[PDB]
RNA sequence: UAAGGUGAUAUGAACCGUUAUAACCGGCGAUUUCCGAAUGGGGAAACCCAGUGUGUUUCGACACACUAUCAUUAACUGAAUCCAUAGGUUAAUGAGGCGAACCGGGGGAACUGAAACAUCUAAGUACCCCGAGGAAAAGAAAUCAACCGAGAUUCCCCCAGUAGCGGCGAGCGAACGGGGAGCAGCCCAGAGCCUGAAUCAGUGUGUGUGUUAGUGGAAGCGUCUGGAAAGGCGCGCGAUACAGGGUGACAGCCCCGUACACAAAAAUGCACAUGCUGUGAGCUCGAUGAGUAGGGCGGGACACGUGGUAUCCUGUCUGAAUAUGGGGGGACCAUCCUCCAAGGCUAAAUACUCCUGACUGACCGAUAGUGAACCAGUACCGUGAGGGAAAGGCGAAAAGAACCCCGGCGAGGGGAGUGAAAAAGAACCUGAAACCGUGUACGUACAAGCAGUGGGAGCACAGUGUGACUGCGUAC
């Protein structure tokens, strides 16, 4: 399903609200990608579907301390 | 904790027997009562061809309640109630109105 | 002797008031021109 | 003539039996709703 | 307030108020108070106390 | 705890027990087929087929046990590939399923209202899903207030149908402040001295107290009616008990109880006392939660529909300061008040009732009250989801009708009998009305129509019934 490994962003829904303000109901998907990351602690590569959002969240925490923070979680990588 | 059990002579505070003195047979289940020669009725027993195949107006007697009976004395001479003491370890009937037991 | 039987209705009417009232589908009543 | 009700047992089973109701989610809350209601024969089973 | 006033002002109209000074019975039996109201005369009372 | 029992329709039959295990009631224990999460694989539930151990074997075999997947962890051995991973196996643990409502979260209508309708409403409702607990959630100020102050959350009453929001329409609708219920605050981001230092848990004896069987209970007789007395009349007695029920009619005193006084092998709820184990105090200091706050864009939540609009959440794109710093105070700014986000835990007041116990009712009384007073979610109906009835009463007690007649060894009936009553006979209390008969009185076979009404003879009864002829008269 649609969700950031790193952050955990489901897809969340709200309105399309028109000229003529017709709510009608959408979703906003994150934007996600799958993308092999380099551990030079584990000397492998890791691919991860993460969002964006969670490509910043990497390089700037660590590829060591994300990962930390998912086994420490519960998710599988 | 009866009051009034299998062989008592009672007698018949209600009911068409008024009265008259007679002695349990067996007590039912229900507060229901055979009494001895008290509670007549008159049972058309039909003659199967076995099983008593004599098919007479048989005369049994009906059971009566056990609260339109009460136990006779006979130490006074009328109908008493009964209570219920321990002596000797042992739940005990015993007269009302002379306290001695049954 | 097992008597005073019953009126068993059909068990296609589950409303036993209509039962012998009508059959509850279609009513073909052709006829009708009013112009 | 030919009427809509044509019998199979092994067609019934698979269609209403208890392990077909068993299989989805929404079975088995038909058969919560036949033990919440009380009836006598689950499914057409037997 | 207005009610019981008028109403206690009705008792001592048609002499069914009493009051005593003390009413009080020695032991807690019925046979005792059975006989507390037959000098007093009473028989269907309400007996209100401090 | 007992003199009676072997559940019910349900009689028997064969028995068991009688003051010490007959049954009954309770605590604990044993047994607990098969299916179903169903778990050894399968399957059209209630069946089919094994594997491997372990026995025992008359050699035909027979038993008992194991054998699910997943999650976490550990052990071993293990590719592409050397290390190493992935994988594979074997263990231990734990999970799943069902459950009425309440609860938190994820999704999310439309009819309807607007007198049409699209913004709005309905309504974050119905529903669907996920998860949990006896409650849950929230919760210890990035909060409000207004220059005074308040001091975590929750719930209730006001504030107030106010301020506002709003095709400024329909409608939506607060806070501040005040009165209450209940009221506890604490941890980690951290190293020392001290060094079980109270805590808060679990487990175990111990006490106090419930729950799960129970025990004792207090007293009335004559008399008349009656089928029968509990009624009437007479005269007593109990009452911390005159709540209720039953008994042949209405019982304080007949029974069961009730008030009251009591009781526990054993197993459990609660407190307390705690011993023993786990966490872990107090003091010195430092530390003070970043892809966050904020912003641009799009949405959502706030009573608040982007409007001048704060605040919160975040899909997307960015991006601080780090206490001499930061948030808020309804656009925004300056003052100066207040607070310290980006970690977490936290009882009570609150919501609910599948279920158990009592107790109550200006609640129902069999077309009502549950759909269901009764073998009712049944009979029936539907492929199915599903729908879904009708049906209570003899009598005080079966004493439920022996026997005799007619009949077809019928059905039904007539006697006889029971009983107060059979016009209580089971198709059974009471037995209305429609509707259908029989008997009797009167009328009626030349008379036209809302059928009555006014007049009215005659006749039949002991005033009633009928109603010829006649005037007027087209139901609701």
């Amino acid at each position: 399903s649609r969700v950031c490994q790193v952050t955990g962003k489901r897809p969340v829904t709200g309105n399309n609200r028109s000229h003529a303000l017709n709510a009608t109901k959408r979703r906003f998907l994150p934007n996600l990608h799958s993308h092999r990351f380099w551990v030079e602690s584990e000397k492998r590569f890791v691919t991860l579907r993460v969002s964006a959002k969670g490509m910043r969240v990497i390089d700037k925490k660590g590829i060591d301390t994300v990962l930390a923070e998912l086994r420490a979680r519960g998710e599988k990588y | 904790a009866a009051k009034i059990r299998r062989d008592d002579e009672v007698i018949v505070l209600t009911g068409k027997d008024k009265g008259k003195r007679g002695k349990v047979k067996n007590v039912l289940s229900s507060g229901k009562v055979i009494v001895e020669g008290i509670n007549l009725v008159k049972k058309h027993q039909k003659p199967v061809p076995a099983l008593n195949q004599p098919g007479g107006i048989v005369e049994k007697e009906a059971a009566i309640q056990v609260s339109n009976v009460a136990i006779f004395n006979a130490a006074t001479g009328k109908a008493d109630r009964v209570g219920f003491r321990f002596e000797d370890g042992k739940k005990v009937r015993f007269f009302k109105s002379n306290s001695e037991t049954i | 002797h097992c008597y005073e039987c019953s009126s068993d209705c059909p068990n296609l009417q589950p409303y036993f008031s209509r039962c012998f009232s009508t059959p509850v589908w279609i009513s073909q009543a052709q006829g009708i021109r009013a112009g | 003539m030919k009427r809509t009700f044509q019998p199979s047992v092994l067609k019934r089973n698979r269609s209403h039996g208890f392990r077909a109701r068993m299989a989805t989610k929404n079975g088995r809350q038909v058969l919560a709703r036949r033990r919440a209601k009380g009836r006598a024969r689950l499914t057409v089973s037997k | 307030r207005g009610a019981l006033k008028s109403i206690l002002s009705e008792l001592v109209r048609q002499d069914r108020l009493i009051v005593v000074e003390k009413f009080s019975v020695e032991a807690p039996k019925t046979k005792l108070l059975a006989q507390k109201l037959k000098d007093m005369a009473l028989e269907d009372v309400l007996i209100i106390t401090g």
